[PDB]
RNA sequence: ACGGAAGGGCACCACCAGGAGUGGAGCCUGCGGCUUAAUUUGACUCAACACGGGGAAACUCACCAGGUCCAGACACAAUAAGGAUUGACAGAUUGAGAGCUCUUUCUUGAUUUUGUGGGUGGUGGUGCAUGGCCGUUCUUAGUUGGUGGAGUGAUUUGUCUGCUUAAUUGCGAUAACGAACGAGACCUUAACCUACUAAAUAGUGGUGCUAGCAUUUGCUGGUUAUCCACUUCUUAGAGGGACUAUCGGUUUCAAGCCGAUGGAAGUUUGAGGCAAUAACAGGUCUGUGAUGCCCUUAGACGUUCUGGGCCGCACGCGCGCUACACUGACGGAGCCAGCGAGUCUAACCUUGGCCGAGAGGUCUUGGUAAUCUUGUGAAACUCCGUCGUGCUGGGGAUAGAGCAUUGUAAUUAUUGCUCUUCAACGAGGAAUUCCUAGUAAGCGCAAGUCAUCAGCUUGCGUUGAUUACGUCCCUGCCCUUUGUACACAC
């Protein structure tokens, strides 16, 4: 049945126990699915100058944004879709249903 | 900031404020008691038959179709 | 349709611009920041504050108007937005709230 | 009148400012956010930027 | 300033049905989002309004978020000729 | 605090031993002065001068010559529906289909106009009136209470003679005891895991289909719905691992230091982030709808339109890019990375096909992205040849002409391309900067600004040396003792 549920936070541990409750849901359904495939943690950099205004020792700040990318395949009945989408959910972590 | 010299003309020259006129309004009226026309107005649809063409010189401007329409008695 | 990215960088600063409305709005009702949860159906908006009753005012009255704001001003759906007030835990451990009485009281001339 | 405000600002240092400061100079258009780099370091950390090395 | 009845209307009109209003300050935009009124004709009509007690501001990132009180509402009422306790933007 | 006083200990913003250099030429860029209608302005040792993320056509923009608008809220008074007031075709006028203003009359109808007060705005002044932020003193190890003790007191001890440490870090000694901050611990990152979890958005092997050469099994490849199996490489998540471990020397024989072995890793493993007390009358009101005061506030210093300028050049400095050639230029072949960005109510990164010498144009395509651009087939590099020590095929400014692209608009060339012109420069004087390993240096690539414009910056990787592993001689820092007629403190 073919779905794909992305999810796409900032925060590791609240993702990884997204993940965790999800796959041992699937377990205990014993449902056949691609395990939680992680992508790269992708770095969002911003470099500024330090200062408002122009003058002093060129002081250079980098700031970076980690974003945190995995993804589950499952094979499930529309009963069991309708369900995981109701629930995991928690702040911070924003998700994506997908079907084919 | 040093100073203004307004080299410009001594041009503070803004303009009227739509000139205090007398009483307007007329058509115009015969004694006791028929009723005629001044200021013949437009050909529009719109125009509702009460709304006064201008007549400048050699051109009359409207006031519903603000300004388009242009062919001189 | 938009990237994760710019996604998350629009989440921050819808973050951001929450923040500084209510600490200018409700800086009189020990607003202690707050929290955005996305959902299915709805994103509700907790804020933490001590003054629980003067932000909710009559019948939510303040709570309606704040609601009809955000959701005028970020282009959301009516229903699509909700607002909660919550009395915050531990208001002495709460800089933003001891900052705002201590602006309250040097205004109102204390020492 | 139609002189008001006639000159375009489709592109360059005008068509852009901060949506806090309303200031040409010194943007973030990186992401989308649209900052001047003041308020970016001031907004930072409620953005979720953070500094870590 | 001076503004058409009907736009000024329009903006109260909208202000008694909703409660609130925001109006991005951007001037020379010459269409407000959800009223078909310049923007500059809200902003500077609903600051007539805050200047006598009526309606309240604050700016908040170039975006002018107004919101009315019990004198705002009374004199709208008074000013739209509408009955005594219509609606205002305060149904449970 | 200072000392051309002593003692001890440190630093490539100091030196030594050296490397690459800058200063010398051309050009780019910033500063001054000069010029100018204006050539906006801030900043002047380190701690100003490729800094204001400042690569300015217009905007940005603050400056100059001019022209509009009012966004002067609100209250009061006046005028006033026998009309407060608004707008307007055409012509004159104006750069200008700005009624801006005038001619002429039309249009609108209480929102206004005039005045008074009072507000609003100001890249206007004050950074010596402030906030916040930043930089610096200061990248060093320093700072402080409580209670006791010394002193009339300011103050001091604690916070130390020695040894040690990157480190008031420790051993310890002890009128001090017990504490706190900083340092360290901490966090991130780079390096190890053939051990866990797995994964057509990363791979590998085999089996099907298939191309070629060999044919005797084999070798090289392609192949999305061929599946099967796995996770060494890739991605991460949870964890492990190094703690100077073991051994030998050295030290009151303590802290610790040196050497070797093992190990992925043994300079606090490497690099960073965070980072104390006290201060500067450092910078910034030109980041802020952060701000007091002053000024201005409708022929406004508000705002906006047009056009110029910020590039203006007899000169002087700073950061840099190109080079002065054979360890080389050119032409062909060979041919290898990594950090990253990217379209929504839009038009971004663009493969592929066609056209064009070229730039580029066009028809399509994929990608909201570990999947597509992109193995980003980068450049230096290597191999074959041409040249041959000749300001030469080194070098490529300065100019002429043309073709394109971005954009409303390129004229004081925006940039790109083609041809031609082919200037200084023959290794840089007095001086002076950075640097101790995957670092210097060379080499290019992505991003930032960005419609277009890199010679700049922020990062990334590719090739990869020499020379110390020390000292306090110069320039400075730290602690102690000492002298001082200094206290805005040599
Ligand atoms: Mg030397
Ligand atoms: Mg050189
Ligand atoms: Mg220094
Ligand atoms: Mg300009
Ligand atoms: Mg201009
Ligand atoms: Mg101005
Ligand atoms: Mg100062
Ligand atoms: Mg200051
Ligand atoms: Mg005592
Ligand atoms: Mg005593
Ligand atoms: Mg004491
Ligand atoms: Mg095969
Ligand atoms: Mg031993
Ligand atoms: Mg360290
Ligand atoms: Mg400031
Ligand atoms: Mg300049
Ligand atoms: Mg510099
Ligand atoms: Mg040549
Ligand atoms: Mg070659
Ligand atoms: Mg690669
Ligand atoms: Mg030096
Ligand atoms: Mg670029
Ligand atoms: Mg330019
Ligand atoms: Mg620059
Ligand atoms: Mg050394
Ligand atoms: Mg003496
Ligand atoms: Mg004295
Ligand atoms: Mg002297
Ligand atoms: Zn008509
Ligand atoms: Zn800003």
């Amino acid at each position: 049945i073919k779905i794909r549920i992305t999810l796409t936070s900032t925060k590791v541990k609240q993702l990884e126990n997204v993940s965790s409750n999800i796959v041992k849901n699937a377990e205990q359904h014993n449902l056949v699915k691609k395990g939680p495939v992680r992508l790269p943690t992708k770095v969002l950099k911003i470099s500024t100058r330090k200062t408002p205004n122009g003058e002093g020792s060129k002081t250079w700040e980098t700031y970076e944004m980690r974003i945190h990318k995995r993804y589950i395949d499952l094979e499930a009945p529309v009963q069991i879709v309708k369900r995981i989408t109701q629930i995991t959910i928690e702040p911070g972590v924003d998700v994506e249903v997908v079907v084919a | 900031r040093k100073k203004k010299v307004y080299t410009t003309p001594k041009k503070i020259k803004h303009k009227h404020k739509a000139v205090k006129l007398a009483v307007l309004s007329y058509y115009k009226v015969d004694a006791e008691g028929k009723v005629t026309k001044l200021r013949r107005e437009c050909s529009n649809p719109t125009c509702g038959a009460g709304v006064f063409l201008a007549n400048h010189k050699d051109r009359l401007y409207c006031g519903k179709c603000h300004s388009v329409y242009k062919v001189n008695a | 349709l938009i990237s994760k990215k710019r996604k998350l960088v629009a989440d921050g600063v819808f973050y951001a611009e929450l923040n500084e409305f209510f600490t200018r709005e409700l800086a009189e009702e020990g607003y202690s920041g707050v929290e955005v949860r996305v959902t299915p159906t709805k994103t509700e908006v907790i804020i933490r504050a001590t003054r629980t009753q003067d932000v909710l005012g009559e019948n939510g009255r303040r709570i309606n108007e704040l609601t009809l704001l955000v959701q005028k001003r970020f282009k959301y759906a009516p229903g699509t937005i909700v607002l909660y007030a919550e009395r915050v835990q531990d208001r002495g451990l709460s800089a933003v709230a001891q900052a705002e009485s201590m602006k309250f009281k040097l205004l109102n001339g204390l020492a | 009148e139609n002189v008001w405000f006639s000159h375009p600002r489709r592109y360059g240092k005008g068509s852009r400012q901060c949506r806090v400061c309303s200031s040409h100079t010194g943007l973030i258009r990186k992401y989308g956010l649209n900052i001047c780099r003041q308020c970016f370091r001031e907004k930072a950390n409620d953005i979720g930027f953070n500094k870590f090395r | 300033m001076l503004m058409p009845k009907e736009d000024r209307n329009k903006i109260h009109q909208y202000l008694f049905q909703e409660g609130v209003v925001v109006a991005k300050k951007d001037f020379n935009q010459a269409k407000h989002e959800e009223i078909d009124t310049k923007n500059l004709y809200v902003i500077k009509a609903l600051q007539s309004l805050t200047s006598k007690g009526y309606v309240k501001t604050q700016f908040s990132w170039q975006y002018y978020y107004y919101t009315l009180t019990e004198e705002g509402v009374e004199y709208l009422r008074e000013y739209l000729n509408l009955p005594e306790h219509i609606v205002p933007g305060t149904y449970i």
